[PDB]
RNA sequence: GUGAACAGCCUCUAGUUGAUAGAAUAAUGUAGAUAAGGGAAGUCGGCAAAAUAGAUCCGUAACUUCGGGAUAAGGAUUGGC
RNA sequence: UUCAAAUGAGAACUUUGAAGACUGAAGUGGGGAAAGGUUCCACGUCAACAGCAGUUGGACGUGGGUUAGUCGAUCCUAAGA
């Protein structure tokens, strides 16, 4: 259904950009389900939620 | 602007108590001529003016 | 004067499982153990061991824990067992490798 | 097979735009790792013996508890209220009878009829119009100083 | 009829003199209409996997000569178009050239 | 291409050919008479300081050895220093007569080869 | 980062993918360009169009409220290692 | 802009995923001042509107939410009344 409300709450809970949020389709009811910032937290412990941490800017050629 | 008087905030809640349609049990009386209630306000289109 | 550093890598979870080579790696780490600038001017100053289940390495003169990370991440990927074969560190300058999470 | 791996990896990659996932803590399955297993050609004789290790969660799919409830039932019933919680609804709980309830929700579609009709945005809009133009019907455009572009 | 049979696709063919703003999306276009009239069905789906492959190289720069292999698949039930359906998938080549159309058996 | 290509190169806009450039820097009496003429006008040089290689002439007098310093005439030498070669090496390659071919390179070799670098050293 | 730069150009953190679309590309425009040879010849009228254009060195007239004019005009050079 | 999946009677536009993108820090970001005044957000719902569709909304219906001995007013004064 709709989840750019809990794209939006993990976001602010992990503390980075509201495009830095990774999902899995694969296993979309509980995200769906989950709606507290301790639900947030527990399924990011379980790792149903990736960092996907910042893109290489590299300086080599600088 | 976060720094409206108080008679300007009461004149805010006033009207946002104000904002709602009618009651549906209101149809259910006998003689009536309530059909829908034309004072209903919203922001977009209407603005008090204070 | 100068003070030696270890280092240790276990990795008996998989060769046990039985997709390691022990022996390959250490033969492939003699071989290619890089110490300022070329490949294999060691000056009898590194040496390494290897017994089976965990590989040792002794270092006197310029080493460090990142690059035996990346020269054992480049030996994974030439033997192409990376997505497969997961490093980690066990303690301070101890490491050790294992499995993935693929838990179906 | 270098030229095909390279062509893999190239088309694999994607590093420039957003990102590449980490491998050590992406999920898989060994179903999809067995044949990556056999192309390697390596041991599978110890490698099946961790899939008897998952017989600890097949028996856990049985509960019991009327047999998980015994089927979805009462979501249809909880689902029929317009709104959830327990607070006071001034449209719902002013009329008790659900004939009446559904009276006057007719009401209230037959009602908005005539505002759909006018186009109005709802029961709140009341923009009016005006029949004439001060500024659109009248003056005279003479020289000099133009009523308008 | 469950088949597979790889086929070789150009895109200079059917993208020539074509908007630049646009090509990505005429490649997709005529993938699909090369895949229709090659099959003779109704449903065709295209992959993920080719779908990067075309836009990789950019936007206005897709590559002419891509390898692709289209699948017949039977419908689930309550379809009412019918069982026909056909399911496309990238694979690459070292080279471009020296390859034609070849049937590989299921397996 | 309508670019700087045709509007430097345009015909109205030619320098002088590599053929003639040779002929005359292998003529010695000409060496001198290329820049002692009497006097000019019409060219902004006035017919004073005209670099024959490089083929302009420098609109002024302390230019020329700003010129001869800068790297431009050094490559217009370096590509003098090539062999000239004219039409008949190119019809003698392409399927004719060979023996007239060899027989004027052993001559350039055997009388000119030294003279341009005679010439260059007495002028400089 | 490019450089004199808070110019423009590409990227990072962040944010957006919203503005009706699909099939073919005829004439008549919008904004841009390009054109062999002549080079302003008609056009009220060199007006939208082009040329030098950044930096370093040389030498810079008439006139003068001697403070400017002046980057006057022109010429030589511009890479990589 | 593209594809897949899911919801959904019904998907060029809803959600997610997979790609491509741009804004390029004197931003399409992060706060605010005037002004705006419940539009913030949650839940069920789409006849009326978002010139097109909408399964979506800054739309509809019901509710939740702003905590100051230290932040500003309240204290003082200027041109003024």
């Amino acid at each position: 259904a709709n989840l750019r409300t809990q794209k939006r709450l993990a976001a602010s809970v992990v503390g980075v950009g509201k495009r830095k949020v990774w999902l899995d389709p694969n296993e979309t009811s509980e995200i769906a389900q989950a709606n507290s910032r301790n639900a947030i937290r527990k399924l990011v412990k379980n790792g149903t939620i990736v960092k996907k941490a910042v893109t290489v800017h590299s300086k080599s050629r600088t | 602007a976060a720094q409206k008087s108080f008679r300007i905030k009461q004149k805010m809640a006033k009207a946002k108590k104000q904002n709602r349609p009618l009651p549906q049990w209101i149809r259910l009386r006998t003689n009536n001529t309530i059909r829908y209630n034309a004072k209903r306000r919203n922001w977009r289109r209407t603005k008090m003016n204070i | 004067q100068k003070i030696a550093k270890t280092f240790t890598v276990d990795v008996s979870s998989p060769t046990e499982n039985g997709v390691f080579d022990p022996a390959s790696y250490a033969k492939y780490l003699i071989d290619h153990i890089k110490v300022e600038g070329a490949v294999g001017n060691l000056g009898n100053a590194v040496t390494v061991t290897e017994d089976g289940t965990v590989v040792t390495v002794v270092s006197t003169a310029k080493f460090s824990g990142k690059y035996l990370k990346y020269l054992t991440k480049k030996y994974l990927k030439k033997n192409q067992l990376r997505d497969w074969i997961r490093f980690v560190s066990t303690k301070t300058n101890e490491y050790r490798l294992a499995f993935y999470q693929v838990t179906p | 097979r270098q030229k095909t791996m390279i062509a893999e990896a190239r088309n694999r990659k994607s590093l420039k735009n957003k990102a590449i996932m980490p491998r050590s803590k992406l999920t898989k399955s060994f179903g999809k790792m067995e044949e990556h297993m056999s192309t390697l050609g390596h041991d599978m004789s110890a490698l099946q013996d961790k899939q008897n290790r998952a017989a600890r969660k097949n028996r856990y799919v049985e509960r019991g508890s009327d047999v998980v409830f015994g089927d979805q039932d009462a979501l249809t019933a909880s689902t029929e209220n317009g709104v959830k919680l327990r607070q006071t609804d001034r449209l719902l709980d002013g009329v008790a009878d659900g004939s009446m309830r559904s009276k006057a929700d007719r009401m209230a579609k037959m009602e908005r009829r005539e505002r759909n009709r006018h186009a109005k945005q709802g029961e709140s809009d009341r923009h009016n119009a005006v029949s004439l133009s001060k500024h659109l019907f009248s003056g005279k455009r003479g020289v000099g100083k133009t009523d308008f572009r | 009829d469950v088949v597979t049979r790889e086929y070789t696709i150009n895109l200079h063919k059917r993208l020539h003199g074509v908007s630049f703003k646009k090509r990505a999306p005429r490649a997709v276009k005529e993938i699909k209409k090369f895949a229709k009239l090659h099959m003779g069905t109704d449903d065709v789906r295209l992959a993920p996997e080719l779908n990067q492959a075309i836009w990789k190289r950019g936007v206005k720069g897709v590559e002419y000569r891509l390898r692709l292999r289209i699948s017949r698949k039977r419908n689930e039930e309550e379809d009412a178009k019918n069982p026909l359906f056909s399911y496309v998938e990238p694979v690459l080549v070292a080279s471009a050239k020296g390859l034609q159309t070849v049937v590989v058996e299921e397996d | 291409m309508g670019r700087y290509s045709v509007k430097r190169y345009k015909t109205k806009r030619r320098t002088r050919d590599l053929d003639l450039i040779y002929n005359d820097l292998s003529t010695k009496e000409s060496v001198q008479k290329l820049l002692n003429q009497p006097l000019d006008e019409t060219k902004p040089g006035l017919g004073q300081h005209y670099c024959i290689h490089c083929a302009k002439y420098m609109e002024t007098a302390i230019a020329l050895k700003t010129h001869l310093k800068g790297k431009v005439h050094k490559r217009r030498v370096k590509e003098l220093r090539g062999v000239p070669y004219t039409q008949e090496v190119s019809d003698a390659a392409a399927g004719y007569n060979l023996n007239k071919f060899l027989n004027r390179v052993q001559e350039i070799t055997q009388s000119v080869g030294p003279e341009k670098e005679s010439n260059e050293a007495l002028l400089k």
